[PDB]
Formats: C-alpha cells, sequence, structure tokens
C-alpha cells in the first residue's frame, strides 16, 4: 500500500538574512518511489533544484533530498511542494527559520 | 570498529512504462560507493566515492554485466509476483532487495543478510542460519518452495560468508570518520508565561544521535517535540528537540546530546 | 561486489 511522504524544509547552515545559504527539502517514508518535488520562493518555482538519487532505508521506505541555493530575507517565503499518489492533494511545507 | 556492506536493489514497474526500471546501490559502512541505474544512457555500475576509482575497467565491466543479469531476474520476478497476488494489469509495482554482511571489530563475519519486499512489504528473507527461508505471505510460499527445491540458499550462504567478506575487506583497505555534534539552545516564547527552548545539534556524523531535555534530573519523554534527523547535504546531519518552560525558570532545564563521536554526552543550557 | 541471484521468484 501507499505511504505518505514526510517533509522537512530547512537550511544547511544557520540562516542569516542577506547571507547565501542552501535550502533543503527532505522527503521520507513514501511508497511507491515515484514522486514530484518542487521548491518555491514567494510561490514561484525555483529554477535549478538539485535532486538526490533514488534511495531507500532498512524499513523499505524511500527518501530523497532536494536542495537549492537561497539567500533568506525577513519577508521572503520559501516552500516545498510534494505530489505523490498517496495524497489526493499536493502537500506544501513552508520554511521556518527557527526549525 | 564494526563494518558492513549492503546492496539495496529496486525494480519498479508503472502502468505507463513498458519495462521496469532497475537500480542497485552498494554501501560500505552505510555510505554509498557504487550505483547502477538502468535509466542511464549507458547503464553500468558507477563509482560513487573517490576511493572506488581505484578499481580497474574489468571490475566495472564484470559488476555491470552482473547487474544486467539481475535486471532480467527482477523483470521475470515482477511478472511472476503479479500472478501470485492475482494482480491485474495496470498498476505500479515494486520489488526491493537488501543483502550484505556485517563484520565485527575483528573483521570477522557477524551476520549475512538477504531480504526481499514486494510493494514495500516483507516478502521473503534468508534466515540468520543462511540455510532456511522465512516468508509470511501465502503467495510467498510458492517462492520459498522453489528456492528450497533448487537449493538456492547454498549459493547465497557461500557469497555472504565468502565474497561478501573478502571484497568488504578489499574495500575497507582502499578507503581507510565521525564528526561530533555542535550544540546550542535557542529561545522562543510560545505564549505569555511560557517559552520554548530548542536544543540544536549540527554538523554530526554518523546520523544516529539522541537529544533529551531534563527538569531537575528528570527526563521528559512525552511533552517534548523533535524532528527526525535530517541531512545537511554536506555529509553531516542535524536534529533538534524542544520543550515548553515557564519563563525565568529556563535555568532549571538542561539538554543532553548523545552521539558516538563524543568523549562524553554534552550537557547544555540556554545562554542569555 | 554485488550478489548474483539464481532462481527467479
Amino acid at each position: 500500500i501507499q505511504k505518505t511522504p514526510q517533509i522537512q524544509v530547512y537550511s544547511r547552515h544557520p540562516p542569516e538574512n542577506g547571507k547565501p545559504n542552501i535550502l533543503n527539502c527532505y522527503v521520507t517514508q513514501f511508497h511507491p518511489p515515484h514522486i514530484e518535488i518542487q521548491m518555491l520562493k514567494n510561490g514561484k518555482k525555483i529554477p535549478k533544484v538539485e535532486m538526490s538519487d533514488m534511495s531507500f532505508s532498512k524499513d523499505w521506505s524511500f527518501y530523497i533530498l532536494a536542495h537549492t541555493e537561497f539567500t533568506p530575507t525577513e519577508t521572503d517565503t520559501y516552500a516545498c511542494r510534494v505530489k505523490h499518489d498517496s495524497m489526493a492533494e499536493p502537500k506544501t511545507v513552508y520554511w521556518d527559520r527557527d526549525m | 570498529g564494526p563494518h558492513s556492506m549492503r546492496y539495496f536493489e529496486t525494480a519498479v514497474s508503472r502502468p505507463g512504462l513498458e519495462e521496469p526500471r532497475y537500480i542497485s546501490v552498494g554501501y560500505v559502512d552505510n555510505k554509498e560507493f557504487v550505483r547502477f541505474d538502468s535509466d542511464a544512457e549507458n547503464p553500468r555500475y558507477e563509482p560513487r566515492a573517490p576511493w572506488m576509482e581505484q578499481e580497474g575497467p574489468e571490475y566495472w565491466e564484470r559488476e555491470t554485466q552482473k547487474a544486467k543479469g539481475q535486471e532480467q531476474w527482477f523483470r521475470v520476478s515482477l511478472r511472476n509476483l503479479l500472478g501470485y497476488y492475482n494482480q491485474s494489469a495496470g498498476g505500479s509495482h515494486t520489488l526491493q532487495q537488501m543483502s550484505g554482511c556485517d563484520l565485527g571489530s575483528d573483521w570477522r563475519l557477524l551476520r549475512g543478510y538477504l531480504q526481499f519486499a514486494y510493494e514495500g512489504r516483507d516478502y521473503i528473507a534468508l534466515n540468520e542460519d543462511l540455510k532456511t527461508w522465512t516468508a509470511a505471505d501465502m503467495a510467498a510460499q510458492i517462492t520459498r518452495r522453489k528456492w528450497e527445491q533448487s537449493g538456492a540458499a547454498e549459493h547465497y550462504k557461500a557469497y555472504l560468508e565468502g565474497e561478501c567478506v573478502e571484497w568488504l575487506h578489499r574495500y575497507l583497505k582502499n578507503g581507510n570518520r565521525t564528526d561530533s555534534p555542535k550544540a546550542h539552545v535557542t529561545h522562543h516564547p510560545r505564549s505569555k508565561g511560557e517559552v520554548t527552548l530548542r536544543c540544536w545539534a549540527l554538523g554530526f556524523y554518523p546520523a544516529d544521535i539522541t537529544l533529551t531535555w531534563q527538569l531537575n534530573g528528570e527526563e521528559l519523554t512525552q511533552d517534548m517535540e523533535l524532528v527526525e534527523t535530517r541531512p545537511a547535504g554536506d555529509g553531516t546531519f542535524q536534529k533538534w528537540a524542544s520543550v515548553v518552560v515557564p519563563l525565568g525558570k529556563e535555568q532549571n532545564y538542561t539538554c543532553r546530546v548523545y552521539h558516538e563521536g563524543l568523549p562524553e554526552p554534552l550537557t547544555l543550557r540556554w545562554e542569555p | 561486489m554485488c550478489l548474483r541471484l539464481t532462481a527467479v521468484m
């Protein structure tokens, strides 16, 4: 049966406004492995997003890390949108600099 | 310390794909070092850590031709499983495999593994004796009997005790690391009269780690929120754990970080 | 070195 992707969105380095950094979208615990992941800035798709290769953990569930360069500010919203057959809607997780 | 090798193999069918995609990922000490992907323009096992480039062309040619054989084995196996489960045409299906060997600190074999899953669920596994098979599903017994009749496990026992250990020794030579957590507490007031302390741990490897919050000398298991350990993307990992405290009483809350690279657990508090 | 499976499922 289908397993629902768990999503975390977080920076590689402690975020500083105006300072270049790497934003991650880490997607875990889904099945089947087919999945679509997009990263957004103020609701706009971020053009170049790097995508790790298909992998799975000991419990058999799949996982992928998407990431892209970003420069956080006080007001820009960053998000990760995920479409997977276990979900009737795409799920969006929004970046929270404190988490 | 202890050591391991694993090959994680996947074969995937989708209704809008004529043939399955086959991926095989090799690991030494839980880090990827080779990968085969049938979707590639010219499919072949490829080095995935610089120390593997040591191997010459006939290594890669031999591994690659084994992978082409495994791809066909998975194709046939996916077709047989479809009938075993009376599944019709027009769905997505997945066959997964993990196999390999665990080595003690003396480099001797502790245990060999060979497990399969269909649709992400346990299908059949070689037992720890390397001689008998476990299979839960009624549909799976068909495979177990076939493999018992063919004596397949004898060949697998010989690999897990032989080539798996011998080649793992070769790999550990050619690639002969931990990074300790760096921890700090951040301050976030959840309400008037309450505050969240977030204990971070950053830059650590391997990924296994434990964070706890303590009251006097009291672990607080439920009540505490955490995140799943997550890759920073640079090879290290991250985690945090947070708890809600009455303000002014921040000083009576202590976070502890447990990680195999630490000389002893770290204890820390919020620092004004 | 990857394992070679013999008999199909």
